[PDB]
């Protein structure tokens, strides 16, 4: 029931390394 | 552009290609507005235009709709 | 059932029509190709402006049919993609 089979960005396809990366990276929320 | 939509309905019945897509995009936008009830007074004018076009030449329009472009 | 009022039956019908198109290549089916592609965009403009999980599943089914239809018959595919940009 997925349109794009080679989608890198689904609901939950994020491995552990990317999980702590997202955890420490979404918190700041600013970019220069 | 109610008169322009009424005029193009007969041209759309004859040959539309891309005008039928514009008419469908215009009508469903009014339908979504009517879902939000944001003063969508646009479907009644298209219905009156379709009724007038049917009353003008019923048989040619019916044959073009049921023979040439059933999908539109 | 592709030109039916309910969204789910339209999705099932457009799946059936897409699957007939992608499958066997007899000549006196090719006209349905035209019907097929118009069906998709018609269904799309029904299920874009709704924002409900049933309409979201209808989007899934329709877009999977769009991909498969463009994949099987490439000569329709260009028309396919331009219609998609309109609803974008």
């Amino acid at each position: 029931a997925h349109v794009w089979e080679d989608n890198w960005d689904d609901d939950n396809v994020e491995d552990d390394f990317s999980n702590q990366l997202r955890a420490e990276l979404e918190k700041h929320g600013y970019k220069m | 552009a109610r008169v322009v939509q009424g005029s193009p309905e007969v041209p759309g019945i004859t040959v539309r290609v891309l005008q039928a897509l514009a008419t469908l995009l215009s009508s469903p936008h009014g339908g979504a507005l009517v879902m939000s009830m944001h003063r969508s007074h646009f479907l009644a004018c298209p219905l009156l235009r379709q009724l007038c076009q049917y009353q003008r030449c019923v048989p040619q329009d019916t044959g073009f709709s049921s023979l040439f472009l059933k999908v539109l | 059932c592709c030109y039916h009022n309910n969204r789910g039956i339209a999705a099932h019908g457009v799946r059936v029509l897409t699957n007939i198109t992608v499958s066997c290549q007899e000549k006196d089916l090719l006209a349905l190709e035209q019907d097929a592609v118009f069906g998709l965009e018609s269904l799309l403009v029904l299920c874009s402006q709704d924002d409900s999980p049933g309409a979201q599943a209808t989007l899934k089914i329709a877009l999977n049919c769009m991909v498969k239809l463009a994949k099987g018959r490439p000569h329709l595919s260009q028309s396919v993609v331009e219609t998609l940009l309109t609803q974008l």
